[PDB]
RNA sequence: GCCCCUAAGCGUGUGCUAAGUGGAAAAGGAUGUGCAGUCGCGAAGACAACCAGGAGGUUGGCUUAGAAGCAGCCACCCUU
């Protein structure tokens, strides 16, 4: 629903400005059977009949759309709760178009997300559950396509995306190695976090940089865009490859909030020591007997909860 | 208490119940609690 | 209850009986799988102490042959199948009235015959 | 709705025996 | 999704309702069908819908069929219009569906989960219509 | 079990049959072999009966009004929406 | 009743031994100390000691064989198990040394049948992956 | 049409309804109620509940310091 009304919506007010016209000149024939172009759906079903027709009936369904998104802006940050009440670090997925996003994120994940040959594919910010190296159960999420000189009449499809970027915390950055100018493809979709940043200014996110298509790509360019070409990781193939410091490097950047200051855990009750085991990561567990005394970090509410028995080494 | 048309018993624990003329769902998880109203 | 149990319930205590001379019955209820088996694995030797459906095993004793006790398995029954030496058994059987005191001898069939409120202490009290 | 739903239904009354004029 | 590739006449009356089904009336291709108790005019967007429901249902399994084809042409005139000037344009493509007919069929090892994916269809199907076997 | 009564037609037609099938006789027709077509009633419930166990073909001992006689299933006309067999063909066998 | 399986060696690790000695009772080490002291010769070999405990305590030295499964590892020729057992097994344990010993271990266990503790080792065989012939 | 308004039955006999249904309505939901069938069990003791066990192998194997049956995955047998 978020897609037929957003997508509509869009389509009613580019419309807008050419309601004059060769909008009438479709309807003259009309789709005759099927046309070139369908309505809010597009591949037959609902839209089948056409975009524009009175001028009316276009204002009063922007009016019932803007009503809708309204109604849809309540639901997705409703749904959206647990992870701002939980300080869980979020990545992104920020690719140009079918680099490979919707793939990548099933790597690294075991996520069974669509794939498919398209440059706009996945449909909404789809996200899931990951583990770093040695814990941290944080959350990764896609973005939609970004093309080239982004339609400024389509905006209400990437706002959730917009939204669903600025409230994470590390960006990676996918790209596609199909073209001949890679630099162009990153230095165009990276025009658009600008204005992003513009809007809902935070911070600049730490960044992060990929490619994929590794195994059709660089047919002719070899490991220079490996070596001397500046940050980035890449090993995902057409199809799927191996991850080997993507899921690495991806947690040495994010947000190292977890305090790794030493506490000290006694032994008290017979598994107290099961509490710190299962939160704060086991980092270093030197275990070594009765009381046993080791070295690991621990989050803000067991740190404060073990401070009084933080007694030093 | 959800309110709707159709109840159904969402979990292996949830029982049916028929209360004051108005049929009504009840579970020992509160959340699957409803009735048809 | 299920058929074919019932069917087998004639043989389940026809050969039993007429091999052993003796056999006990009582109001069994407390002992655990380790207090149970203490005598019957545990201790067995010269006798199968088991147990059996007290209601469906009523007929199978007229049918083995057993009439003195049938109005004694009102209740929980232990059977103790003695292959015949009773010196050793009937001291058995005396044996828990000391760390458990929950298993007495309500009765049972002595040489295909029943028995008396002392008999049962003076089965082989040597 | 409810005076067209009424004088329709009207119709079906033991003494109209089901058709009723302009029903 | 279903529709004729091309028909003789594009505007016929609408298809009737009188009537049972003289065939069609049987499981005959699978082992689990609908069948109808209702007149009514499926259309190829609900053969798609409970054909999609049945599929997502049963998982990489199983065989289904669909005894009925929308190929009557059901038109519509446009919006904002007075009555007269001719019939509307082809709109919708349907199938004239009558009591006793079995509309879709299924074919899966299984029992229980045949079952549930029938009555998925028979939700997204208009009509009123039950699930029968070929047993009897 | 395979044995089932029968009894001739008095009537015969819409009516007659109407009558019948609503109190509960489901009408049949024997022909075959001995060529001499025979209009005739059996109770609806014991005929489904037998038919659920034995199936379709089945060698049915028909106990007509005066004696016996073998008979065959032929055809079974069943409504499609009440699943009740509505007539039946049976098919004489000389044996 | 409190039964920790260990080898006569180690001396109070917390990960495996934390147990009611040192949550409520004796001090952590007396525990280890008094169990290992009269058991020391297991070089390797499994000893459970299965402590209880009175109204106040009452220690109890208490001892036991290897595990089934783990005698079977032992004799078998392999150091880890196989988390698919009847997917794919390691070795084909043969029945004279089972039998040889455990004709004591399952006297103690439940009873000295023979094919009982056949049944029971080759169910015990089964549930590791190391099958027997 | 026959309780009074209102001429004439608070008619007779079988049942049914708890909804003021009668005295508006759909998809669909539904341990409401009458009747006709069927499949298990059960006077050798079932269905509810009550008194004891519900054990040994054994912290069954993978995982984990860990997983004892209970995040999760394979096996899922027997001794009495
Ligand atoms: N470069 C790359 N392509 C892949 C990979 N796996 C699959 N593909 C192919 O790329 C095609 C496009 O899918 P994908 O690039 O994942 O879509 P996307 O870029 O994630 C999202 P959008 O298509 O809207 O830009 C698919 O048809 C698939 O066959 C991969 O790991 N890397």
């Amino acid at each position: 629903r978020e897609g037929k009304a957003q997508v509509s919506l869009a389509q009613m007010e580019y419309m807008l400005p050419r309601l004059r016209g060769w909008g009438e000149s479709m309807s003259r024939q009309a789709g005759g059977r099927a046309g070139g172009a369908g309505g809010g759906v597009g591949t037959r079903g609902p839209g089948e009949t056409k975009i524009e027709t009175d001028r009316r009936r276009i204002r009063e369904r922007m009016a019932k759309l803007r009503r809708e998104i309204r109604d849809m802006k309540k639901i997705r940050d409703t749904q959206r709760g647990s992870r701002r009440r939980s300080e869980i670090p979020s990545v992104a997925i920020v690719g140009y178009t079918n680099a490979g996003k919707s793939s990548l994120l099933n790597a690294l994940t075991g996520a069974g997300v669509l794939v498919e040959n398209a440059l706009f594919a996945t449909l909404e910010p789809t996200t899931r559950r990951g583990e770093f190296e040695d814990g941290r159960p944080f959350v990764l999420t896609d973005t939609v396509g970004f093309v080239r000189h982004l339609p400024t009449q389509l905006v209400e499809a990437f706002r959730s995306t917009l939204e669903e970027v600025v409230d994470a915390d590390l960006l990676i950055h996918v790209v596609d190695g199909s073209d001949v100018n890679p630099l162009a493809q990153i230095n165009a979709v990276r025009t658009v976090i600008n204005e992003v940043v513009a809007e809902y200014d935070i911070a600049p996110p730490p960044e992060l940089l990929v490619v994929n298509k590794i195994d059709a790509a660089t047919g002719v360019g070899l490991a220079q865009l490996r070596r001397a070409l500046p940050d980035a990781v890449f090993v995902s193939a057409r199809t799927g490859d191996g991850l080997d410091k993507l899921r690495s490097r991806m947690g040495e950047l994010v947000e190292s909030t977890d305090a790794t200051v030493d506490v000290t855990i006694p032994y008290d009750r017979g598994d107290l020591v099961a509490r710190v085991h299962t939160d704060g990561h086991v980092d270093a567990t030197e275990h070594t007997d009765a009381g046993t005394r080791i070295k690991a970090r621990v989050p803000a509410p067991l740190a404060a909860t073990l401070r009084e028995y933080a007694t030093f080494a | 208490m959800k309110v709707n048309p159709s109840v159904k018993p969402i979990c292996d624990k949830c029982r049916v119940i028929r209360r004051h003329g108005r049929v009504m769902v009840i579970c020992s998880d509160p959340r699957h609690k409803q009735r048809q109203g | 209850m299920a058929k074919a149990d019932k069917a087998t319930a004639v043989a389940d205590i026809a050969e039993q009986f007429k091999a052993s001379t003796a056999t006990v019955v009582t109001e069994y209820r407390g002992l655990t799988v380790a207090n149970l088996a203490e005598l019957r694995r545990a201790l067995g030797d010269s006798a199968t102490y088991t147990v059996a459906k007290n209601t469906l095993v009523k007929r199978a004793a007229s049918e083995a042959g057993i009439e003195g006790l049938d109005e004694l398995f009102a209740g929980p029954t232990a059977i103790a199948f003695v292959k015949g030496e009773a010196v050793d058994a009937a001291k058995a059987i005396k044996k828990f009235a000391k760390d458990n005191k929950a298993l007495v001898i309500k009765g049972g069939y002595m040489d295909g015959k029943a028995l008396s409120v002392a008999d049962v202490e003076k089965i082989a009290d040597l | 709705a409810k005076r067209g739903r009424k004088k329709r239904d009207r119709k079906h009354s033991k003494a109209n025996h089901g058709k009723r004029p302009n029903a | 999704m279903l529709i004729p590739r091309k028909v003789k006449h594009r505007k016929q009356h609408h298809p009737e309702q009188r009537g049972i089904a003289s065939g069609g009336t049987s499981v005959s291709f699978g082992d689990y069908g609908i069948q109808a108790l209702e007149h009514a005019y499926i259309t190829n967007r609900q053969i798609e819908s409970a054909r999609i429901a049945i599929n997502r249902h049963i998982k990489r399994g199983g065989k289904v069929w669909i005894n009925i084809f929308p190929d009557r042409p059901l038109t519509k005139k446009p919006a904002e219009t007075r009555m007269g000037s001719g019939k509307g344009s082809p709109e919708w493509w349907v199938a004239n569906v009558k009591p006793g007919r079995v509309l879709f069929e299924l074919s899966y090892p299984d029992e229980k989960t045949a079952r549930d994916a029938l009555t998925r269809a028979i939700h997204k199907l208009p009509i009123k219509a039950r699930i029968v076997t070929r047993e009897e | 079990p395979n044995k089932l009564t029968a009894n001739v037609r008095t009537r015969t037609g819409k009516g007659a049959s109407r009558q019948a099938r609503r109190d509960g006789k489901v009408p049949a027709v024997l022909y075959g072999h001995g060529t001499d077509p025979q209009h005739l009633e059996l109770n609806a419930r014991d005929f489904a009966a037998v038919l659920r166990s034995h199936g379709t073909n089945a060698i049915l001992t028909l106990d007509i009004e005066g004696t016996e006689q073998l008979a065959l299933t032929k055809a079974l006309d069943v409504h499609p929406i009440r699943r009740n067999i509505q007539h039946a063909d049976l098919l004489v066998v000389q044996r | 009743l409190i039964k920790l399986q260990i080898q006569a060696g180690q001396a109070n690790p917390a990960p495996p031994v934390g147990p009611a000695l040192g949550q409520h009772g004796v001090n952590i080490m007396e525990f280890c100390k008094a169990y290992n002291a009269a058991t020391e010769s297991q070089r390797g070999n499994v000893i459970p000691v299965e402590i209880t405990v009175y109204e106040d305590r009452s220690f109890t030295f208490a001892l036991k064989t290897p595990p089934a499964a783990k005698l079977l590892l032992k004799a078998a020729g392999v150091q880890k198990g196989s988390g698919e057992p009847h997917k794919t097994k390691v070795a084909k344990v043969t029945w004279d040394q089972v039998r040889e010993i455990a004709e004591t271990k399952k006297a103690d266990l439940n009873a000295n049948d023979i094919d009982a503790a056949a049944k029971i080792i080759a169910g015990t065989a089964r549930s590791m992956g190391i099958t027997v012939e």
